[PDB]
C-alpha cells in the first residue's frame, strides 16, 4: 500500500512542476493585456457605425 | 485479505478524483484549445496593423 | 504441510518488498509542499481561463 502511493504521488509532482513552468509568465502579463485589448476593441467599434 | 485490496483501490481513485482538473488529458485539452483560439486571433490582429491604425 | 508452504511463500514476498522501500525513500523529503502546488496551479488556470 505505502509502495503504490509514493508512486502515484510522484507522478503527480512531475505534471504540476511541469505546468508551473510555463502558467507564471502568462498569468503575470494578463491584466495589462485584457486592459489595453478592451479599450482598443471600444475605440474601432465606434468606427463601423 | 480482501478487504485491504479494495481499501487500496478506493484510496488510488480517490486521490486520481481530486486531481483530474489538473492532470487527465481530457480537462487538458480543452484549455489547450481555447488558447489556440486566441493565439490565432491576435495573430490576425497584428498582421492588420496598419489598417487598424489608419481606421 | 500447507501451512509451511505458504509460510515459506510469504517471507520470500517480504524481503522483496523490503527492497524496493529502501529505493524509495532516498527521494520524498519534500513532500510538505503538495496540496499548496495543487492550488496554486489550479488557480493559475482558473485566472487564464
Amino acid at each position: 500500500r505505502d509502495l503504490t502511493l509514493l508512486q502515484r504521488e510522484e507522478r503527480l509532482r512531475d505534471l504540476i512542476e511541469k505546468q508551473d513552468e510555463v502558467l507564471t509568465p502568462v498569468v503575470t502579463s494578463k491584466d495589462p493585456f485584457k486592459d489595453n485589448y478592451t479599450t482598443f476593441a471600444t475605440a474601432l467599434d465606434s468606427t463601423r457605425h | 485479505a480482501e478487504i485491504n485490496q479494495k481499501s487500496l483501490e478506493l484510496e488510488l481513485l480517490r486521490l486520481e478524483k481530486e486531481t483530474a482538473d489538473i492532470t487527465h488529458p481530457l480537462y487538458l485539452g480543452q484549455k489547450h484549445q481555447a488558447l489556440q483560439a486566441m493565439n490565432s486571433h491576435l495573430e490576425a490582429v497584428l498582421r492588420e496593423k496598419r489598417s487598424l491604425r489608419q481606421r | 504441510q500447507l501451512l509451511i508452504k505458504q509460510i515459506r511463500d510469504m517471507r520470500s514476498e517480504h524481503v522483496a518488498l523490503q527492497n524496493q522501500q529502501k529505493l524509495a525513500e532516498k527521494v520524498d523529503r519534500k513532500i510538505s509542499d503538495k496540496d499548496e502546488n495543487i492550488q496554486k496551479t489550479r488557480c493559475m488556470w482558473n485566472t487564464i481561463m
